[PDB]
């Protein structure tokens, strides 16, 4: 399956790695930054279907 | 008249008896009817609780001077 | 000769044989490596250009 | 020079006879015998067959049956009493039907 | 059917189960399991060549004492299963009644049959 | 896409169709299986340097330590077939039939 | 009815905590209790069945054959020594016990509301009986035997599992009156012919219908007493009782689709009737018998009067009795001559004197003797299927010419003419082997007396 | 070896599946699948002969060209929509490549050659824990990728393992083989469910799981390879012989038995569909497997063989192990059929 | 008395199964305890 | 002289109790205890129940 | 491939004949090509031209049987005037097993094929008509 | 056990119970000739613990009680009639033959282990190099068919490479004439009526394929027939030479851990007796061992596991 | 026994189906079984026919 002691031990270990929008280590963004940002602001609390739609 | 004392059962218990039975055996057919088309219009639409699978999380995305303005 | 033997070879000796004789060639593999691989590539190729499944 | 065993011809054909020449058909012990002889002989036929017996011989009304005599017997008394025809037909009545037109 | 907002994770007993009764004592399904339990037993002194139905008093009671605090836990998560499944499709069910509809009870009187006389 | 991906990208499936179709020896196998790491290696980077992603730019290098390490499991297992025979061909393999 | 399940379970510890030489009078008492407890049941009235502990309830299509069952089982329990008193303890105690919970299978199969539950009781049915006959078989093809068992049952009964979850969840549950007091008229397109085929195809396989029937008498020839005994008069019974259960679906496509079966039925039926004609081996044409009877019942059940109904639940009951006592007579003669085949065993009727009585009076038990419960049952299936059709009459009168001819023959063959003298082991006939002949021809006999009991539910 | 190395590399193979079944970022589960291999390889070659040589070696070529085609589909994932969240893929073509990356790791009828030749070169608790870990932890990945997958695969994969795995399985005498056939026939049981509900197919591996790890230790009970072997197993101990009847007939699946329950509600949330063509399908190749399972116990526990002596020296002596776990997992495998209420204790 | 040499075990040890005992009774009174306060948290609640 | 032979009251205890346990069941199931349409009469006299 | 198969079931059945028998014989050649990348695959054949005669025999033998079925197809639903009866199809599928019988030179097998071939024909046709969904819902 | 892991992880090792006091002798000689004289001799004089011959009821005398069980159960070797008439085809040689096979194996198991702890060393007698000896002379004699010859040949293939060969061999020869005195003028009957060409037959496939195939493995010490008591001459030969050869060189504790574990649940050892091949003069039907296997589980302290056994104790099993 | 074991079961090897014994075995089986086919769909149409004309002598015919 797929168990969340990510999110039960609270600290982020993996989530840094992940997308970008984060602490990129010196703050630059990359090329496709804003587009990401709105398609995950778009997606966000959705149920991943109605998303696609 | 002494085994229908002793043994048996009246037809009032057992005919109410029968008629609880009907009733509650026919509630669970009605809400499985029920929940198998909740199932399939939830996962046709996707409007409720059951279908949804993990999107994207918004607390790790940041927004800080960055840079680079065109981003 | 209706219940015995026609019965008998209808139902029970045709399903039998007929497994006995996938098995004989499913499992008669001879022990060898490159057939193994090359069954791969071929099952790869014919799931990418003949029977699609990236579609 | 070929054998492919090391059993016995077996076995003897020990008939339970000749030995316990009052027994019943089971294994030797002259007791519990007569104890299975009683078992049976009591609690299957004396206890069981004849009380059996007693319980399907009377019982209530299998299947409601007396009550239809007793029924049947009132109602067609009532049926050539009052006039009406005996068994009318349309069990239900057709001033009850809304049945589909052209 | 997966999250369902688990944020919160697998999280054995949520919070949210405390408002249901557990299974009481001597429910017919953890006495199931516990009979199971001393059947466990006694196939455990089957393995080994210790006689069975004795010299294994104690590890009896442990297993018998395992099976029915597992079985025990494992009851209340499957009650929070099913509470929370059934609120769930009635929240579905209130939120938008217009597209389930409510079809008419028709009598007898007017639901048409074919009839087709079996002889 | 690009033009440089079409041709990476051919180059990975020949070196796949090189991994799997082999004829003699072992080490020439696993030799391929190390050029099919190249290509993933070559991928991914150009991926993450043309997007100017700086953030995971774990993936190449770790990738490759990582592949690594199973070319030296592999390596180990070559020898030791050729230990336990004369040479590293497909054939003394043909023992344990199906 | 869960009076009745839970001291059949209590009654499963009882062989494994009584020590030896002690175990036999405990089982045998105890088993008879729970017979008289079981004749208890008995209340059925009128408008309903009687239902209750939601998964029971009660037609008179479960009361006869229940008490069937509860009363053939310590019978049974009885029958089976001689055979296995030289074995072991162990082995003892787990035989007694393999049987006891093959009772409890078969209840919680009879009193099965849910027809998921009955399906699953079923294969439960299925299950030990292969154990039985596969350890205690007493000869060479046994093996094979228990082999074309299984699998003719699973795989003829699987996919009956298939189209029953379709019928949950289309319509509802299946609760037997829910099945009833809502069934919709299924059309015929040919996927409601295809579920009909489904359902009466997996039960079809368990009957046999003709087609499918050398499952059985390999099973029967190569079977301990007790395995035999329950697999043909339980088992067949069983699958009719199932039968006659799930009939009451896809009623207006059973008429259209219903045709072939009834002439393979016949024409096995005959068929069937001549091969037990002349065959060796004693033991099996008791097992042909078997087929004979139930494909008459097939034919009973594909027509649909109550008249039918009635003459089939007569038949069930009393060839079950029938064919158990007969087998009982045929394991009497194998173990008095170590033969299983039959011209070997000439004479007897001089030697153990009144046996010949059992053989008679069980010979005419299947000869439908004048107020036999088996001629009731024929009858009103002749009765029911001339008024199906006015041409069926040739090859039921020609069945009864034919199985009369072939009881004729297991009399006065086996039992008639002249002993072999070769032989000197033959024995008196023990008091175990009357008493068993006892407890078969009494309750057919009290059934003849009044059997207004044991008719269908369409009464 | 030596038992702290040992209890080291144990350790690791479950940090490999621990680390598949916890992350959210692709290349940690590649790394766990590479781990998984590197530590799983000297369990195998315990003893030294030829035979662990070679399935180890048949074993590491397979399992080391899914991964690369594993991260392949990654790579393809992020030449298209860029990031690394465990998720929907975003190409039909890397779903493909990553059901047919799991397909090789995990024994499909198109990719399953290698499983009986590595089961059988190697002892049993090498084969244990491969059995049992790795046909854990791939089934993780494919819960967390189940909403992109064209179907074609699972069903072609699924019902081409059930018929290869079921038709394999008549001609095998050697018992390990038997156990690798029946593998692939609960991985199509255990994959062919799995894009219309999730919560069976995990349920059905941790049947799987617990019915093998029965069938290990009763092989543990002594070392067997053929079924002439368990004809002694007979001839030295009675209640093994039981055990070996109860628990094939578990893997058979019958209905009074808890081996039913992985087909039962399966094909009842599977033809809530309605598939029925396909189930009803699946359902004779489930009754075609029960046949070997049958042979051995026909060969075992039901008849007895001839046998020999220096069993009358055997007799003295106590069959001395310890069984891991034994009675737990043999009264839970098997009469759990009036638990079917606790599929929902899963999610 | 009457064994040669090789009592392997029979002897009984007594730390196991006083720790059986012991962590089977704590377990027991565990169970309760959990139980009376489930009760008496759903009377509270409801 | 139960202690003495206590085999033979095995089967009357699991009766015994088959049959409270059917006691307990019909007095879970019964609702409906007078809202038949056909079985409606005013209960009297003594206490409060007519049937169980 | 799905675009032959929704060739062969784009025509109606119907009298717009032997572009069905056409259309067959590609479902012949793919299975040829199926049964013969396998089993040169996993024989060695020793040598090629050997190899090359048993992948000819196998796609020979299947399009054998896709024209004759798709031949017996045709004219039966020509005859008969019934474009939806199954039992046209169930006389092609025994025609078929015949055909591959007799081109295997044996007996049983085209008789059990006849048999088998027969019945999932008509399986095919049955399910098609009355309408059973193509390898998923996958909706639930 | 006190073992598995735990005891190698917290007991070091098992390498301080070494050497030159724990060691492997084994004395071996024709039959009834180099016996128990010599063996005691070392024994007593080199502090070195004795195991006696192995006979036929060591399954007998190794676990339980010490009295013999009856030859239905541990036999049927019949050892006098195999003396008497070794050539009955009814099975009398190859039996016996499989059974000696297994004692010796076991006791050799037996003293493995206690060479592997608390020492001090044991010597064996007629080990079981000696008894492929014994075979590969038996058909030389010609009593049994190839065949079971092969399966001889197989179980020595599959049991003795597992374990490790014994430091040093003590081979004594005495000639023809002196060991058919000594059995001529023991008093044995069934030992009287032996031949004397397989006594022949011994001697030269003992010379020949023993001696040779020794190798340096198993260090001998070839000793002359009146060089017996004579007991300095060989203390002072084992004590005088130096172990340079065979696998017991280095271990060091791994191979060492692994045969201590392979030694105990003795089943282990004896998983590999049964191939089968089935023999026509070996398999027994299963009916004759079922009613023996019910004889044996009557017999007072074979039933169900003697360390828990009732009717002779031990008051603990828990109440 | 011998006979017995010759009558019963070694019937079936030998066997191979040939031209005689599969026509006689298609005859045996499947031609009356058709016969009775046709002659009962007869009778059936037959009946139903007449019934379906409202002339059936049903004057009373109770037990059906
Ligand atoms: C003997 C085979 C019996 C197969 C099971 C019976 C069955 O459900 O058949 C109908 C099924 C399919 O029919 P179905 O039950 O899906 O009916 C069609 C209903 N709609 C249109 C709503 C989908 O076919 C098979 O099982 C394949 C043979
Ligand atoms: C309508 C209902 C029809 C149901 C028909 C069921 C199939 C026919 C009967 C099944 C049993 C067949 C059988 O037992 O055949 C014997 C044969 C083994 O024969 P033998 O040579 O003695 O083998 C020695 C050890 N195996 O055993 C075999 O060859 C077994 C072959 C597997 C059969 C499994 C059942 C059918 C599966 C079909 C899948 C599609």
């Amino acid at each position: 399956p797929f168990f969340d002691v990510q999110k039960k031990l609270g600290v982020d270990l993996d989530h840094w790695m992940t997308i970008q929008s984060a602490e990129q280590p010196h703050r630059i963004p990359a090329r496709c930054h804003a587009f990401e940002k709105e398609w995950i602001e778009c997606a966000h609390g959705i149920g991943s279907i109605r998303a696609e739609k | 008249r002494w085994i229908a004392r002793t043994f048996f059962d009246a037809p009032e218990k057992n005919y109410e008896r029968t008629m609880a039975i009907l009733q509650i055996e026919s509630e669970k057919a009605e809400l499985r009817l029920k929940e198998l088309e909740v199932r399939r219009l939830m996962r046709a639409k996707g409007d409720g609780p059951w279908f949804q699978y993990p999107t994207i999380d918004k607390a790790l995305i940041d927004h800080s001077p960055k840079a680079t303005p065109d981003n | 000769l209706l219940d015995l033997i026609w019965l008998e070879t209808i139902l029970p000796k045709t399903i039998s044989l007929a497994q006995m004789k996938m098995s004989t060639t499913i499992t008669s593999q001879k022990g060898l490596i490159k057939l193994y691989f090359l069954s791969f590539l071929i099952t790869i190729l014919i799931s990418t250009t003949l029977l699609n499944f990236h579609e | 020079p070929t054998l492919r065993w090391q059993e016995d011809p077996e076995p003897e054909d020990e008939n339970l006879y000749e030995k316990n020449p009052d027994s019943h058909g089971y294994d030797k012990d002259p007791a519990v015998d007569v104890w299975n002889m009683r078992v049976v002989f009591f609690f299957g036929f004396s206890i069981v067959l004849v009380l059996g017996s007693t319980f399907v011989a009377y019982l209530p009304d299998y299947r409601m049956q007396e009550w239809a005599r007793r029924e049947a017997e009132r109602l067609v008394k009532y049926r050539e009493a009052h006039g009406l025809p005996l068994m009318e037909s349309n069990c239900f009545d057709p001033s009850k039907i809304q049945l589909p037109e052209d | 059917m997966t999250g369902r907002q688990a944020r919160a994770p697998l999280q054995f007993l949520p919070d949210e189960a405390r408002s249901l009764p557990p299974p009481k004592l001597t429910d017919p399904r953890l006495a199931y399991i516990g009979f199971l339990g001393y059947c466990s037993g006694l196939i455990d002194n089957a393995i080994r060549r210790r006689p069975v139905l004795s010299a294994g008093l104690h590890r009896q009671f442990l297993y018998i004492t395992s099976f029915v605090f597992v079985g025990y836990y494992l009851l209340k998560r499957q009650d929070y299963m099913y509470a929370v499944r059934d609120h769930d499709m009635f929240s579905y069910i209130k939120s938008h009644p217009e597209d389930f509809p409510e079809k008419d009870k028709k009598t007898y009187r007017e639901v048409f049959e074919e009839f087709h006389p079996v002889r | 896409m690009s033009l440089v991906y079409m041709n990476i990208m051919m180059a990975f499936t020949v070196s796949l169709t090189g991994l799997l179709m082999y004829r003699s020896h072992l080490m020439s196998s696993l030799l391929c299986l190390e050029g099919m790491m190249l290509s993933l290696f070559i991928l991914a980077t150009l991926m993450i340097l043309n997007s100017h992603f700086t953030l995971a730019s774990m993936m190449p290098i770790i990738l490759l330590v990582f592949a690594a390490c199973e070319a030296a499991l592999g390596l180990s297992l070559l020898v030791m077939v050729s230990n336990t025979y004369g040479t590293d061909y497909v054939q003394n393999l043909n023992l344990l039939q199906c | 009815m869960l009076k009745y399940i839970i001291p059949t379970m209590m009654l499963m510890p009882l062989t494994w905590l009584s020590k030896n030489s002690m175990i036999w009078i405990n089982t045998t008492l105890h088993s008879l209790l729970i017979s008289l407890t079981s004749l208890l049941l008995l209340n059925q009235f009128g408008d309903n069945s009687l239902n209750f502990s939601l998964t029971f309830f009660s037609d008179s299509l479960s009361t006869p054959l229940l008490i069937l069952t509860m009363w053939l089982l310590p019978l049974m329990l009885m029958a089976s020594q001689h055979h296995l008193s030289k074995e072991n303890l162990a082995r003892k105690k787990l035989f007694i016990s393999m049987l006891i919970l093959l009772q409890l299978f078969l209840i919680m199969t009879f009193t099965a509301t849910e027809l998921i539950f009955f399906y699953i009781m079923f294969e439960a049915t299925l299950v030990p009986t292969l154990i039985i006959i596969t350890r205690w078989g007493n000869q060479t093809e046994r093996l094979n035997a228990g082999l074309y068992f299984l699998f003719y049952t699973l795989a003829g009964s699987l996919p009956l599992l298939v189209a029953l979850i379709y019928i949950q969840n289309t319509m509802g549950s299946l609760n037997f009156l829910i099945l009833q007091y809502w069934v919709q008229p299924m059309p015929n397109s040919w996927s409601n012919t295809f579920m009909w085929l489904a359902c009466m195809m997996a039960f079809m396989v368990k009957m046999p219908l003709y087609g499918l029937h050398l499952w059985l008498p390999k099973a029967h020839v190569e079977a301990p007493i007790a395995g035999s005994m329950v697999l043909a008069a339980i088992l067949l019974k069983l699958g009719g009782y199932g039968m006659m259960r799930i009939t009451l679906l896809l009623n207006p496509i059973t008429d259209f689709m219903a045709y072939p079966f009834i002439m393979l039925s016949l024409w096995g039926m005959i068929m069937t009737s001549s091969i037990c004609l002349r065959q060796t081996d004693l033991k099996s044409l008791i097992a042909y018998s078997s087929v004979s009877h139930m494909a008459l019942v097939i034919v009973a059940i594909l027509i649909q009067t109550p008249w039918s109904y009635m003459g089939a639940t007569a038949l069930m009951i009393a060839h079950g009795l029938t064919s158990s006592m007969l087998f009982c007579l045929a394991n009497s003669n194998y173990e008095r001559v170590h033969s299983r085949t039959m011209i070997l065993a000439r004479g007897l009727q001089t030697l153990l004197p009144l046996m010949a009585a059992w053989w008679l009076l069980a010979s005419l038990t299947n000869l439908a003797l004048p107020p036999s419960i088996n001629l009731i049952g024929e009858l009103f299936v002749v009765m029911s299927t001339f008024s199906w059709s006015n041409i069926t009459i040739i090859l039921m009168g020609l069945n009864m010419v034919i199985t009369a001819l072939y009881s004729l023959y297991m009399l006065i063959t086996t039992q008639r003419g002249k002993h072999t003298h070769h032989i000197n082991n033959i024995l008196p006939s023990f008091t175990r082997e009357n008493a068993l002949m006892s407890l078969h021809m009494l309750p057919l006999l009290l059934l003849s007396l009044n059997p207004k009991i044991i008719l269908g539910p369409l009464y | 070896m030596n038992p702290i190395i040992l209890i080291i590399i144990l350790m690791t193979v479950m940090l490999g599946t621990i680390i598949v079944m916890i992350s959210t970022h692709w290349l940690l589960i590649w790394i766990g699948f590479e781990m998984n291999m590197l530590a799983i390889i000297p369990i195998m070659m315990k003893k030294h002969n030829p035979r662990a040589t070679e399935a180890s070696t048949k074993y590491f070529l397979t399992q080391s060209t899914a991964s690369m085609l594993l991260m392949m589909a990654i790579i393809i994932n992020l030449m298209f929509s860029g990031q690394w969240t465990v998720m929907k893929l975003f190409n039909p073509m890397a779903s493909m490549l990553m059901t047919m990356a799991l397909a090789m790791k995990l024994g499909m009828a198109p990719f399953h050659f290698w499983v009986p030749e590595v089961t059988q070169g190697i002892p049993l608790s090498s084969g244990l824990i491969l059995l049992t870990w790795q046909k854990l932890a791939p089934m993780s990945v494919l819960y967390q990728i189940l909403p992109s997958i064209n179907l074609d695969l699972i069903l072609t994969l699924s019902i081409l393992s059930i018929t290869i795995g079921g038709w394999g399985g008549l001609n095998q005498t050697q018992l390990r083989k038997i156990m690798a056939y029946s593998s692939i026939a609960h991985m199509g049981w255990m994959t062919a469910v799995l894009l219309y509900n999730p919560t069976m197919t995990l349920l059905n591996l941790i049947i799987y799981i617990i019915m093998t790890s029965t069938m290990f230790t009763l092989f543990m009970a002594n070392s067997t390879t053929t079924t002439l072997s368990l004809s002694h197993t007979w001839n030295k101990a009675p209640i093994m012989t039981i055990l070996v009847l109860i628990t094939l007939l578990s893997m058979g699946g019958l209905p009074p038995l808890s081996g039913f329950m992985p087909k039962w509600m399966i094909i009842q949330e599977m033809t809530k569909n309605d598939s029925i063509i396909l189930p009803t399908l699946m359902a004779i190749t489930a009754l075609l497997n029960l046949y070997f399972y049958m042979r051995l116990t026909y060969s075992t526990a039901l008849t007895m063989f001839p046998s020999t002596n220096n069993m009358k020296m055997k007799w003295q002596f106590p069959t001395t192990k310890r069984m891991t776990l034994l009675p737990t997992m043999t009264v839970l495998s098997t009469m759990l059929l009036p638990l079917t209420p606790i599929l929902s204790i899963l999610e | 008395k009457f064994y040669i040499q090789e009592p392997p075990h029979g002897s009984p040890n007594w730390l196991k199964v006083g720790l059986t005992l012991g962590t089977s009774a704590f377990l027991w009174i565990y169970l309760i305890k959990q139980h009376n306060e489930d009760v008496l948290e759903y009377k509270r609640r409801n | 002289v139960v202690r003495d032979h206590w085999i033979h009251v095995l089967v009357p205890v699991g009766f015994v109790f088959g049959y409270y346990l059917d006691r307990k069941n019909d007095e879970k199931l019964a609702a409906f205890r007078n809202k038949s349409l056909l079985y409606k009469r005013e209960l009297k006299p003594n206490e409060e129940v007519t049937w169980k | 491939a799905k675009t032959l198969l929704h060739q062969y079931w784009d025509i109606p059945e119907g009298t717009e004949c032997h572009r069905k028998t056409y259309a067959a014989t590609s479902i012949g050649g793919a299975s040829g090509l199926v049964v013969s990348a396998y089993s040169v695959a996993l024989k060695t054949p020793t040598s090629f031209l050997e190899g090359v005669a048993r992948t000819g025999r196998y796609t020979f033998t299947a399009a054998a049987i896709g024209a004759i079925f798709g031949l017996t197809s045709c004219i039966s639903a020509q005859v008969r005037e019934k474009p939806d009866d199954p039992l046209n199809y169930l006389i092609g599928g025994c025609a078929g097993g015949l055909t591959l019988g007799a081109r295997t030179r044996s007996y049983g097998i085209g008789a059990a094929a006849c048999a088998y071939m027969g019945l999932t024909a008509a399986l095919v046709k049955m399910g098609q008509l009355e309408g059973w969904k193509v390898f998923a819902e996958p909706k639930v | 056990l006190q073992y598995g892991p735990l005891a190698y992880i917290l007991g070091e090792k098992t390498t301080k119970k070494m050497t030159e006091n724990s060691k492997l002798i084994t004395v071996d000689g024709n039959i009834c000739s180099g016996k128990s004289k010599l063996a005691k001799e070392v024994a007593e004089k080199l502090g070195l613990k004795h195991f006696p011959e192995a006979g036929i009821h060591y399954a007998d005398s190794t676990t339980g009680d010490g009295k013999p069980l009856p030859v239905r159960f541990s036999g049927n070797c019949s050892l006098e009639k195999f003396y008497d008439d070794p050539k009955s085809n009814d099975g009398n040689s190859y039996r016996l033959q499989a059974w000696l096979y297994a004692s010796r194996l076991l006791q050799y198991a037996d003293a493995l282990e206690h060479l592997l702890s608390t020492g001090q060393g044991v010597v064996l007698e007629r080990s079981i190099y000696s008894d492929f000896v014994f075979l590969e002379a038996m058909y030389r004699q010609g009593f049994i068919r190839k065949q079971c010859v092969d399966h001889y040949n197989q179980v020595k293939k599959v049991t003795v490479c597992e374990y490790l060969p014994p430091h040093v061999v003590i081979y004594v020869d005495v000639p023809v004439s002196e060991v058919q005195s000594r059995i001529q003028k023991k008093g044995n009957p069934h030992e009287m009526k032996i031949t004397s060409a397989y006594l022949q037959d011994i001697e030269n496939v003992y010379k020949g394929t023993f001696l040779p195939e020794m190798s340096e493995k198993c260090e001998v010490l070839q000793y002359s027939a009146w060089e017996a008591e004579d007991a300095e001459k060989v203390v002072e030969d084992i004590q005088y030479l130096k172990y340079d050869k065979g696998p017991w060189l280095d271990q060091d504790d791994r191979k060492l851990h692994n045969l201590r574990m392979l030694v105990q649940d003795k089943l282990e050892v004896l998983n590999y007796t049964s191939i089968p091949v089935f023999l026509p003069e070996v398999t027994i039907g299963a009916h004759q061992s079922d009613r023996v296997f019910q004889e044996f589980t009557e017999l007072p302290g074979r039933k169900y596991r003697a360390g828990y056994n009732e009717d002779v104790g031990d008051k603990w099993i828990w109440l | 026994i011998r006979w017995t074991c010759a009558r019963s079961a070694n019937v079936y090897p030998n066997f191979r189906p040939n031209t005689k014994t599969s026509l006689l075995g298609a005859l045996f089986g499947i031609g009356p079984l058709i016969f009775w086919y046709y002659v009962f769909k007869t009778d059936r149409d037959r009946k139903e026919k007449l019934i379906q004309e409202g002339k059936l002598d049903r004057t009373f015919n109770i037990s059906y």
